[PDB]
């Protein structure tokens, strides 16, 4: 019963430009056990149609996922990616910079 | 391709 | 260059209702081609590249039928185990494998491999000779004596050695497009003023593939390791990856320090300095 907490980034797939269509990634790695829960998020809100990667794993077995979704940026919308799993107390928010 | 068989533990 | 084929597999067991959740992917290199979900409708391995696509019905149904009997094995050994354990049945638990081949640049086999875990730890190992195993524990030793006494490693090391290789070469020409093209990196370096006195530099590779990669940064020629950040490579959604490494620098000082990328698609590692 090894437990691992994930790791967390939150970016687009290109350099994001204001009204370019684009996508809007939230990787999850080094977890265990798989169960994890993952949102996507604008202004606050549950984005709808959000997919995701098939579960595979790295040499130590912990776990990873990408989760995405379609999104065209804009200067004052704010996004951000939730987390949820056994390992953390509360669900972890990491907020999108598009620098990052 | 994958192996036709997997023995069970 | 070197390639390999692997095949994952994942079975968690749900104590509440029902059979173990089942995935099994596989890769070719950084390129997953197959997947297997046992809670999926088509109850059948699917293809995840175009290149698999045009393989007949017939391998399909082969593979559907071996990627089902693998998901009986993980079931029953999630069995076995829970009793190895002493482990009661309320909770939920894992079972890992992972098999498959390298070969050299040449496509001849270089080497073969099949581990496999419980609750996210080691439990027993093929060896590199692929004749007898490495148990972790005195449970997954049971196993080892158990697969030595009834020789499993045979048929398994004749696929890794042969079958796998075959098919290893049949993916990588009938993929040759993307699976047989290195995409270097694009890179770029952003500045970003962090106070009046110092600044962040970010070295940013885009779009890449495979997914091994090197960024280093250098101050007047020497490598730096205080006062910077790397993230781990990551994967764009597109079939190729990103990196960026930053580091802060005194502001005016920016033209000393470089950052060194170096990627099977490079003949030479590229150097990026800010003079911009």
């Amino acid at each position: 019963m090894i437990q691992r907490t994930p790791k967390i980034q939150v970016y687009s797939r290109h350099p994001a430009e204001n009204g370019k269509s684009n996508f809007l990634n939230c990787y999850v790695s080094g977890f265990h056990p798989s169960d994890i829960e993952v949102d996507l998020l604008k202004n606050g809100e549950r984005i709808e149609k959000v997919e995701h990667s098939d579960l595979s794993f790295s040499k130590d077995w912990s776990f990873y996922l990408l989760y995405y979704t379609e999104f065209t940026p804009t200067e004052k919308d704010e996004y951000a990616c939730r987390v949820n799993h056994v390992t953390l107390s509360q669900p972890k928010i990491v907020k999108w910079d598009r620098d990052m | 391709s994958l192996f036709n068989t997997i023995a069970v533990l | 260059g070197s390639h390999s084929m692997r095949y994952f597999f994942t079975s968690v067991s749900r104590p509440g209702r029902g059979e173990p959740r089942f995935i099994a992917v596989g890769y070719v290199d950084d390129t997953q081609f197959v997947r297997f979900d046992s809670d999926a409708a088509s109850q059948r391995m699917e293809p995840r590249a175009p290149w698999i696509e045009q393989e007949g019905p017939e391998y399909w149904d082969g593979e559907t039928r071996k990627v089902k009997a693998h998901s009986q094995t993980h079931r029953v050994d999630l069995g076995t185990l829970r009793g190895y354990y002493n482990q009661s049945e309320a909770g939920s638990h894992t079972v890992q494998r992972m098999y498959g081949c390298d070969v050299g640049s040449d496509w001849r086999f270089l080497r073969g491999y099949h581990q496999y875990a419980y609750d996210g730890k080691d439990y027993i190992a093929l060896k590199e000779d692929l004749r007898s195993w490495t148990a972790a524990d005195m449970a997954a030793q049971t196993t080892k004596h158990k697969w030595e006494a009834a020789h499993v490693a045979e048929q398994l090391r004749a696929y890794l050695e042969g079958t796998c290789v075959e098919w290893l070469r049949r993916y990588l020409e009938n993929g040759k497009e993307t699976l047989q093209r290195t995409d270097a990196p694009k890179t770029h370096m952003t500045h970003h003023a962090v106070s009046d006195h110092e600044a962040t530099l970010r070295c940013w590779a885009l779009s890449f593939y495979p997914a091994e990669i090197t960024l280093t940064w250098q101050r007047d020629g020497e490598d730096q390791t205080q006062d910077t950040e790397l993230v781990e490579t990551r994967p764009a959604g597109d079939g190729t990856f990103q990196k960026w490494a930053a580091v802060v620098v005194p502001s005016g000082q920016e033209q000393r320090y470089t950052c060194h990328v170096q990627h099977e698609g490079l003949p030479k590692p590229l150097t990026l300095r800010w003079e911009p």
